[PDB]
């Protein structure tokens, strides 16, 4: 739709980081932070069962 | 006998003999069904694969021949 | 971007303005680096 | 200009990239992927949803990194001639790395074929496995890949010429051509005589062609984001590195498919 | 034959292969010692002379004469030491009419020798596994981690072909007094030839990683005379 | 401090992050080496109660830790990311975020390697991860998979650093610099980045073949299936010898700089040095099968490979003679980098000579998998990489930290590590020539004397390591105090023998490289105006 | 034609599938997806062996 020049003025006049500068940036950035925290907490949490020898119960 | 063996084969001059033992086994099994008239020339390949192949290999290949799983070029014709 | 520059601003840890002594942090870092294999040995000798 | 105005600028072409979280986020997702698949390959996790989640996090983190890099390329104007020369050379080096991965796979195939194992029958393909025929489906695959190469060079030259509608049409056509390639390859995998566990022939065959499969799906994503940027006017007529990168990727993957085709079919049969 | 405490040299040879590689190692160590003496002399006299030099000759930069001299000098040293390496390699790779063949197929932390050319009662092949004697069952005198349950006994003064493969992992068949070291991949057999020149015993170990039972996997070859070997062979 | 260190984008902060992780994992690798050497002091199970699996696990921990987590991050990452921007006058390297993700993918290589050691039995396979010993029939459990992922992540780090380094030293040069006017350390990191780029693909291919064999029932190397375990040997050593030249060529770049600056005269035949580094990097990829002289290659194959492997004694000899030529006729200011450079020259010639005796196909019947090969490689690895590491640290540390180290303490640290490393690795040649096999937690009791003396010398080496980690503390908390008293060496170059002390004070830094003319700790974005050169 | 031949191969009894060789469809471990002895692109019509 040629939003390029408007987006240039928005991205050059903004004291936010370069990944927050678009107006839609919260709409990606909040659920991604939640999904990231889940996905890097969980296999870390599965480590003591791995070194303990307790495999997953097939239920 | 006082110390005889297979000797040197000009078809397999390098260090590994893994196809040499296999080809002697396959040629001993191929002398039986195809030609079958030269029983002592058949035993040349028999002595060769006996001297070169391990017994577990000969047992597995005999089992695969008897169950039809053997991958050798054996045409009963 | 502009960060501060100086004698101790080049390193991630804090050496000068400190509540604990720095020797705690310095030798604790290398001490847990040296004790990681003994913890591995303790696990494998437990099992 | 004067001196007071030249003092408002960079004094060197090169890109001073701002601090950014996507290196540590992509790397944390990479650790979670490695740990989750090593704990799912051995049943310490009950299902594959964790591996699916870690793949999704890695993909969306890489996608956000690419959103930041197209922001720095289009909107902040940081990509000058030296930075464009640099990213072109860097993509050329990464493509050389992928070429060498495939050369390792070719060495695997050539070892298992030139030294035919005695448990296989001393014949290539092994006894009992019937090979995939060259002329039937991979002939269609190689001619649509060669036509994909002709379509990207047509559409790239149409972009340089100033013609908008020829470039977008050519890029859309070659995009649907390479997803027709991915679909024909999946059909070939679906109705095939052997498996990846069917000896070294199935091993190295599906390793080489599945690696080319994954690089073609990567090329599909790249042609998609290139079409989105050309539709929404991000590419200019003289300043474009994503398109040059994607067309040299297409030609490299085309030569890789040519070597894979002629070896694995016109010599493996 | 047997390793010796605080040793610094090869074990005593028993075959033309081992004394060939011993003479080759000393022939190489000659020129390696001349360039070690040269490098260490140059380094020593350079630091002891020029750690107290006040004026550095800072214009000695290119010097093409010594450049081409020290380019063509290691080439002729490698040529000198690569003639006998070629002679010994193509000499020890030949197998010239073996008078015997014994398989040594090495299973997961033991060897199994197989005298398949020969008879036990009449015609049938001879074979035996050679386990290591454990630490608890050692009698006083036996060498720890070297003295096995049964030794591969073999006639002296005759060409033996060793055909070594494996069954589970790569196990190396290594005897350093007999100068043979050939690993055992599960896929392929591997041959070597050796003729033993004196009677005695020759210890060796598995020189390739094998899992947890790697150290306790020795190879005890007993070179005996031909009548006593024939008596042992009919007795087996 | 969350921005500057977590979200980092300049090469200097990433370089010091590389170095902190590198010396941490090097401490861990030295701990595993101490447990190896402590159990290996006497015949019989001494400290590990039996348990040869744990010994093999600690052997792969020490090996893969000290190689892929100490020497490569320290030499390549820390020193390259600090100096490869600076010595060419680059403002900050091209692709800074790839330069950040290479470092940040490293410490989870560390994490998953540590937990590979922790899980069910540990990878007990050697640092070569040869099948079928490493496959699922011998090693069950997820440990070898996590070791394979450690090697994958450090392969990612090395390859991304290689691409970033290549386009930085090609594209981001300053305006006066032709490629023939580049310093030797920059050329060394250049050639090493090319070798990483042309080696890590083959390794990643072979290791994913091994992981696929372990978990997806495919048969690349499984014999029951038709595979060859020699194919993994081919692939791993096609990576593996270019890997050891990757590890050694940054030493060849550091030692040239320190030798020319404490000899007060430039490197003898600098273009010849660039050509000899290039010839070594070209000749590496052609010699990869001297690591498998035993498997039963043809006599023509081994006769080719003994010639090709011996051929590398000519350019390495060219470099080791040009260094003596640079030192010959100078004013040797014997500080700690010059001490480490001299000791590197001597002990690296010794290790390379044992290697050239190892290059023969007929002698490797007597030497393969003995302790002679570990004499060779611990000489060239320990001296040639670690003495280069210590030389580069004691050389560039007070500039890139602004903090001077104590000099007496540094020289007793050098003398301790020199006699300690000699006392450990020199009896290994005797153990190998008498026939002691490798990777064994126990031995016949005839090897016990040389095992005891090397186990003694390991404590001297690790005591010098502990003295180094105290020297770091002293440099960190008394840097300016060591500057102001006479406990340290302030000027690495003296006045010449005509130059007044005042005339020196107006021109105190006489370097042929940009890095020493930067300020103590260099500015966070220096080179505002690009540094010009005739 | 090949789809017609695979439809013809569909109606084959379990004793009529030929000799799966030693190297063919080896199971060093069960897979962790699904239930076990099935690969990713597994066609139960053609690839039947186990
Ligand atoms: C980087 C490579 C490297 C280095 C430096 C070392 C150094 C040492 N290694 Fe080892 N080693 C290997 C890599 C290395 N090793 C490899 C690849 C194997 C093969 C594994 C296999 O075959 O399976 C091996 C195997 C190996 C063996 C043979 C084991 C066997 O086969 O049974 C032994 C036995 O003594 C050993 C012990 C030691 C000891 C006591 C040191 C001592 O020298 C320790 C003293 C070293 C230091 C004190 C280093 C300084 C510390 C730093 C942190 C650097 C500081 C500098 C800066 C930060 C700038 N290691
Ligand atoms: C620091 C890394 C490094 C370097 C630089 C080298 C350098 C060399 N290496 Fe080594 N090597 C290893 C690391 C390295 N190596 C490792 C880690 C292993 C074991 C892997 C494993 O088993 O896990 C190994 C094992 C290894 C083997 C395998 C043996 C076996 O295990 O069966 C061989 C055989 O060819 C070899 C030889 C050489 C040679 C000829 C050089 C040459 O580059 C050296 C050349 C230098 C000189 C020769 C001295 C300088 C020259 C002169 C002074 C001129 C005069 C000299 C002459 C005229 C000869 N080494
Ligand atoms: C372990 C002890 C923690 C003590 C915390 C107590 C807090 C109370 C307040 C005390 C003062 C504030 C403490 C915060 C500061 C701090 O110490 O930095 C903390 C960090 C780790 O932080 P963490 O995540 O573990 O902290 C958890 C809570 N935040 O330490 C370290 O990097 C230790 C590093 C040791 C030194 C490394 C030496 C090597 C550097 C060489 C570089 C040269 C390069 C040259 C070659 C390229
Ligand atoms: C790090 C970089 C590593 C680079 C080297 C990668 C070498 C391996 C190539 C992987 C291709 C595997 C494939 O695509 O497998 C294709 C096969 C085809 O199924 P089939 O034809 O047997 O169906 C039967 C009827 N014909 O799917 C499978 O059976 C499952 C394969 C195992 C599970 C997926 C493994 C994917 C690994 C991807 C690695 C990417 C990195
Ligand atoms: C996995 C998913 C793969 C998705 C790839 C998306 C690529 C889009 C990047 C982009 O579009 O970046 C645009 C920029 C340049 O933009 P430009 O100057 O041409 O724009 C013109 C504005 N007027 O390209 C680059 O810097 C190079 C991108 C290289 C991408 C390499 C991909 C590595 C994949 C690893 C897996
Ligand atoms: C996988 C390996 C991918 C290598 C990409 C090299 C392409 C050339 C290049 O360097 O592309 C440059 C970009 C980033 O560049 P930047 O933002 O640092 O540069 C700013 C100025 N150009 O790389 C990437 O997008 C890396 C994307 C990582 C995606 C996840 C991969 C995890 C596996
Ligand atoms: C095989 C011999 C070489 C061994 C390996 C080389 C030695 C390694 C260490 C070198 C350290 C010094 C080098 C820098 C000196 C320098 O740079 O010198 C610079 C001078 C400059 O000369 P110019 O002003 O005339 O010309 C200026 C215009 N080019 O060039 C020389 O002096 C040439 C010296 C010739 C040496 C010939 C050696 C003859 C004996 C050969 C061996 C015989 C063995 C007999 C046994 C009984
Ligand atoms: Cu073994
Ligand atoms: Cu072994
Ligand atoms: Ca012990
Ligand atoms: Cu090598
Ligand atoms: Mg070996």
């Amino acid at each position: 739709a040629n939003k390029v020049i408007q987006l240039q003025k928005i991205f050059q006049s903004s004291t936010k980081p370069l990944w927050w500068r678009h107006p839609r940036s919260a709409l990606y950035l909040y659920p991604f932070y939640a999904i990231f925290a889940v996905a890097v907490v969980t296999p870390l949490l599965y480590i003591p069962n791995a070194i303990r020898g307790i495999k997953a119960k097939k239920a | 006998s006082p110390l005889h063996t297979v000797g040197f084969d000009a078809r397999f001059p390098q260090q590994n003999q893994t196809k040499h033992c296999w080809q002697s086994y396959v040629d001993y099994h191929k002398c039986v069904n195809m030609k079958g008239e030269d029983f002592a020339p058949c035993k040349v390949f028999w002595k060769t694969y006996n001297a070169l192949c391990p017994l577990d290999w000969i047992e597995k290949w005999d089992d695969q021949r008897e169950k039809g799983i053997f991958a050798g070029d054996i045409n009963s014709d | 971007v502009h960060f501060k520059d100086g004698v101790y601003e080049n390193i991630p840890f804090k050496v000068k303005g400190r509540k604990t002594p720095y020797a705690l942090s310095h030798f604790g870092f290398f001490a847990i680096g040296f004790a990681v294999p003994f913890v591995a040995c303790y696990v494998q000798l437990k099992k | 200009m004067t001196h007071l105005e030249r003092s408002r600028h960079q004094q060197h072409p090169f890109h001073m990239v701002m601090p950014s979280p996507w290196p540590i986020v992509v790397s944390f997702a990479l650790l979670s992927l490695a740990l989750s698949t090593a704990l799912t390959m051995h049943g310490y996790i009950g299902n594959m949803n964790m591996v699916y989640l870690a793949l999704f996090v890695l993909l969306t983190s890489s996608i956000l990194w690419f959103r930041d890099i197209v922001a720095e390329a289009t909107y902040l104007g940081d990509h000058t001639m030296a930075v464009r020369k640099g990213i072109n050379l860097g993509f050329l080096m990464f493509v050389l790395s992928e070429v060498l991965i495939f050369a390792g796979l070719f060495w695997a195939y050539f070892h298992s074929a030139m030294s035919p194992d005695v448990t296989l029958g001393a014949c290539w393909p092994p006894v009992g496995i019937e090979a995939v025929q060259p002329t039937e489906l991979p002939l269609l695959n190689t001619i649509i890949l060669l036509s994909s190469g002709a379509t990207v060079t047509y559409s790239h030259h149409a972009l340089i010429a100033g013609n908008r509608n020829k470039a977008l049409s050519g890029l859309l056509i070659t995009f649907w051509l390479i997803v027709i390639f991915v679909t024909c390859q999946y059909i070939e995998y679906t109705n095939a005589a052997f498996t990846i566990s069917d000896g070294v022939y199935g091993s190295v065959f599906y390793a080489g062609t599945g690696l080319h499969f994954l690089h073609m799906v990567m090329l599909a994503a790249m042609l998609g984001v290139n079409y989105w940027r050309m539709r929404n006017y991000h590419l200019t007529a003289g300043h474009h590195v994503g398109y040059e990168t994607t067309i040299i990727y297409t030609h490299v993957l085309d030569v890789i498919w040519l070597f894979l085709y002629v070896v694995f079919y016109w010599w493996g049969v | 034959d047997v390793p010796t405490p605080y040793a610094c040299y090869f074990q005593d040879s028993a075959t033309p292969n081992q004394e060939g590689i011993l003479e080759l190692h000393d022939n190489i160590m000659f020129y390696l010692l001349v360039i070690l003496g040269l490098v260490s002399w140059m380094l020593y006299t350079i630091v002891m002379t020029y750690s107290k030099n006040p004026i550095a000759y800072k214009y000695i930069k290119h010097g093409q004469t010594i450049e081409v001299i020290w380019t063509i000098f290691p080439a002729v040293i490698l040529l000198i030491i690569a003639f006998p390496s070629f002679i010994l390699l193509y000499l020890c790779d030949e197998v010239i009419s073996p008078a015997m063949t014994i398989k040594a197929i090495g299973y997961q932390w033991y060897w199994k020798y197989e005298y398949s050319d020969f008879i036990n009662d009449s015609g049938e092949t001879v074979e035996f596994e050679s386990y290591v004697i454990p630490d608890e069952l050692l009698e006083e005198g036996q060498l720890r981690l070297l003295d096995t349950d049964t030794s591969m006994v073999v006639p002296v003064d005759t060409h033996i072909r060793f055909v070594v493969t494996a069954a589970d992992v790569i196990h190396d068949f290594a005897i350093p007094s007999l100068g043979i070291k050939v690993d055992a991949t599960p896929g392929r057999l591997n041959q070597v030839s050796a003729l033993i020149q004196r009677e005695g015993v020759f210890y060796g170990a598995c020189s390739e990683l094998c899992g947890t039972g790697h150290a306790n996997m020795p190879i005890k070859i007993e070179a005996v005379s031909l009548p006593k070997f024939l008596e042992w062979l009919n007795e087996q | 401090m969350v921005q500057r260190w977590l979200y980092s984008t300049n090469a200097k902060d990433i370089a010091v992050l590389y170095f902190m992780l590198a010396i941490f994992s090097g401490m861990a690798g030295t701990a595993m080496s101490l447990i190896i050497r402590l159990e290996l002091a006497a015949p019989g199970s001494q400290y590990l109660h039996g348990n040869s699996q744990l010994f093999n696990v600690l052997v792969v921990g020490h090996a893969v830790l000290m190689i892929f987590f100490l020497v490569m991050p320290a030499l390549i990452g820390g020193f390259g990311n600090y100096l490869l921007p600076l010595m060419i006058g680059a403002t900050d390297t091209a692709f800074p975020r790839i330069n950040n993700i290479a470092f940040w993918v490293l410490p989870m290589g560390l994490v998953c390697l540590v937990t590979s050691t922790l899980v069910e039995s540990g990878a007990g396979t050697g640092w070569t991860v040869y099948p079928p010993l490493s496959s699922i029939q011998a090693h069950s459990g997820p440990s070898v998979d996590l070791a394979i992922f450690a090697l994958h992540l450090t392969s990612i780090s090395s390859l991304l650093g290689a691409i970033n380094f290549i386009v930085t030293t090609l594209n981001m040069r300053t305006n006066g610099m032709t490629m023939h006017k580049l310093p030797l350390f920059v050329w060394s990191i250049f050639i090493t980045a090319f070798l990483l780029l042309l080696s890590l693909p083959v390794l990643s291919a072979g290791i994913t073949m091994l992981l696929l064999d372990r978990n997806f029932n495919t048969s690349f190397f499984e014999v029951s299936g038709g595979g060859d375990p020699i194919l993994y040997e081919h692939l791993f050593w096609f990576f593996g010898h270019p890997e050891v030249y990757i590890l050694i060529i940054p030493g060849f770049g550091i030692i040239s700089h320190v030798v020319s600056t404490y000899s007060k005269k430039p490197v003898f035949g600098e273009i010849s040095m660039v050509y000899a580094m290039a010839s070594i990097g070209l000749l590496g990829f052609l010699v990869w099968s001297h690591h498998m002289y035993i498997v039963g290659l043809d006599a023509d194959t081994r006769a080719y490979f003994t010639s090709a492997t011996m051929i590398i004694a000519i350019p390495t000899g060219i470099k080791i003679f040009s260094w003596l030529a640079t030192i010959h006729g100078g004013s040797i200011r014997l500080a700690t980098p010059m001490l480490y450079a001299i000791a590197f020259l001597f002990l690296f010639t010794m290790g390379g000579l044992t290697g050239v005796a190892l290059a023969n196909a007929s002698l490797d019947v007597a030497f393969h998998d003995t302790y002679y090969v570990v004499g060779h490689f611990h000489y060239v690895l320990s001296m040639g990489a670690i003495f280069s590491l210590f030389a580069g640290y004691y050389y560039w540390s007070p500039q890139i930290l602004g903090l001077n180290y104590n000099e007496k303490l540094a020289q007793i640290q050098f003398w301790l590590i020199f006699i300690g490393a000699n006392v450990i690795f020199f009896p290994m040649h005797f153990l190998g020539i008498n026939g002691m096999p490798r990777r064994i937690p126990d031995y016949p009791d005839a090897f016990a004397g040389w095992n005891y003396v090397a186990s003694i010398g390991s404590f001297i080496a690790t005591l010098s390591l502990f003295l180094f980690i105290y020297i770091l503390y002293d440099q960190l908390v008394n840097g300016l105090n060591n500057k102001v008293n006479n406990k340290s060496v302030i000027y690495n170059k003296a006045p010449d023998f005509v130059e007044s002390n005042t005339i020196f004070n107006l021109n105190t830094v006489k370097s042929s490289s940009i890095e020493f003319l930067l300020t103590s700790p260099p500015a966070v974005h220096s080179f505002n105006t690009p540094a010009v050169q005739s | 034609e090949h789809a017609e031949h695979r439809e013809h191969l569909k109606h084959v009894p379990d004793s009529e599938w030929p000799r799966d060789y030693e190297f063919m469809n080896i199971r060093s471990k069960p897979f962790f997806w699904g239930d076990g002895d099935k690969t990713l692109f597994w066609n139960p019509v053609v690839n039947r062996h186990i």
